[PDB]
């Protein structure tokens, strides 16, 4: 379907998205 | 000063023509030439498709724009062929109304945005001078199981495997202070900006620019192989929307100077590399930039990350932000596009351009050694820069008279930064040290260095430590 907003602050990196 | 880079001046002076063979279908004689067999321009689309080149180079693109401009009837006013896109509403427009959000007019109101895959790329290729540079960066992850972020230093030069190409040539990686985790990492933006300002200044004295960023997304596949998961591929994502936004911010902070742009700059040569598993479960590198449309979206604060990594979320209109209709040219498997609504979220790969990467073969590498002295900000890996470490690294060599070994030791990016941080050497002596580390003819500089007061003082300080 469609995603929600994931607005992380500058300088925060995230990779834990489900495969 | 605000002059163009040497590589840009050089490529502007090249014509980039691609000769062709005469054809069976040509209508002229046994000799001669026509539009069907004449040399191709450097931007030729079919040439690039034929040789599997995904984007034309920046200078091919600029020459293409110039040729189209030269088709105007003469006398007409000159227009710069390049312009950085700007999607921001003018919040100070008083053209028969009060400014946003209290009024709007055709002069201040952003019109509908249409996104499409960018046909050119500012940089075509990323060349790492030594595999040791990348492998030591990756070792942060190997040791900790935590991800890692770094800034790349080097320069730009010509790349001959595409018409009028440019490569970023990476000489070293500097890792800023960061809190690393298994599935991400966090930096204090102010702290990092302040630190990198100082590293930029020192790296410039070595003839280096900050030319990109690099990060890991590595996860052991659980097979004892040392193999890792492939997360990034055609059926998932290549760069997440978060990473595209990060790349856009960096590109805008590192503008490419161009005299052919209305603004005196156009996009950026700053590159983004990701280290992650390939389809075979091997650790590999992928290189990217983001489009000028991405730069403008992010400058206008129009997009956010989303919970689906392949998708950017579009933000709402507020008193500070104006978001018009936004569309994108959605491609099918044949590359044919159809205009579709980009709201509320759209695939971020339309904002990506891909670069190739590689290593040179066996050598104008700036630093002889890439490893052996602890890199910055690695205390959590048990690798700290202190007197004890510097003594272990350098002391016996500095007193052996072996200038080959001394040269190998001091020709080392992180070593040089640490020594300069001690403020023992004078500016003159610091310059001698840099010359000893990066010049082709280094021995004369090193002899002067070792005889200097500041160096003898450093050596004594080391001797009397531990
Ligand atoms: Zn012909
Ligand atoms: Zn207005």
């Amino acid at each position: 379907m469609e995603p929600a907003k994931l607005d992380l602050p500058e300088g925060q990196l995230f990779f834990g998205f489900p495969m | 000063s605000i002059k163009e880079l040497a590589v840009d001046e050089e490529l502007a002076a090249a014509d980039g023509l691609i000769p062709r063979q005469k054809s069976k279908l040509c209508k002229h004689g046994d000799r001669g030439m026509c539009e069907y067999c004449s040399p191709l321009p450097p931007w030729d689309k079919e040439y690039h498709e034929k040789n599997k080149i995904k984007h034309i180079s920046f200078h091919s693109y600029l020459k293409k724009l110039n040729e189209n401009a030269n088709k105007k009837e003469n006398g007409s006013s000159y227009i710069s062929p390049l312009s950085e896109p700007d999607f921001r509403i003018n919040k100070r427009c008083h053209n028969g109304h009060e400014p946003w959000p209290r009024g709007i007019c055709s002069k201040c109101q952003p019109s509908a945005i249409t996104l499409q895959q960018q046909e050119f790329r500012m940089v075509d290729h990323v060349e790492f001078q030594k595999s040791e540079i990348i492998n030591e960066f990756i070792q942060a992850w190997r040791y900790t199981g935590m991800q890692r972020f770094g800034y790349m230093y080097g320069s730009y030069s010509k790349y001959d495997n595409t018409p009028l190409g440019i490569k970023a040539v990476v000489e070293a990686i500097y890792e800023p202070p960061q809190h690393d985790e298994q599935d991400g990492l966090t930096m204090d933006v102010e702290q990092v900006k302040n630190e990198m300002l100082q590293i930029d200044r020192q790296a410039q004295e070595m003839g280096l620019s900050r030319i990109g960023l690099i990060f890991t997304d590595l996860s052991d596949a659980g097979a004892g192989d040392g193999s890792v998961f492939c997360k990034r591929h055609k059926d998932s994502f290549f760069l997440s929307s978060l990473e595209v936004i990060m790349a856009a911010r960096h590109q805008t902070r590192h503008p490419n100077v161009s005299k052919y742009s209305e603004q005196g700059f156009f996009s950026s040569k700053f590159v983004t590399c990701v280290i992650s598993g390939n389809l075979e479960g091997e650790i590999d590198i992928s290189s990217y930039q983001v489009s000028t449309e991405a730069e403008a979206l992010v400058t206008a604060d129009m997009i956010s990350g989303s919970t689906f990594p392949s998708m950017a979320y579009i933000n709402d209109t507020t008193d500070e932000r104006y978001v018009p209709e936004i569309f994108y040219m959605k491609s099918n498997e044949y590359g044919i596009t159809v205009k579709e609504n980009a709201k509320p979220a759209f695939p971020v790969d339309y904002l990506l351009v891909t670069l190739t990467h590689g290593f040179p073969n066996t050598t104008n590498s700036k630093f002889v050694s890439s490893t052996g002295f602890p890199w910055s900000n690695r205390q959590a890996m048990g690798q700290s820069q202190d007197y004890q470490e510097l003594k272990k690294y350098l002391f016996n060599v500095a007193s052996s008279g072996d200038f080959n070994l001394l040269h190998e030791k001091i020709s080392n990016f992180h070593l040089l930064l640490y020594i300069n941080s001690l403020q023992i050497l004078s500016p003159d002596e610091w310059k001698l040290l840099i010359e000893s580390a990066v010049k082709n003819e280094w021995e004369e500089s090193l002899l002067k260095l070792v005889s200097s007061a500041g160096w003898q003082t450093l050596v004594m300080i080391l001797q009397e430590s531990g």
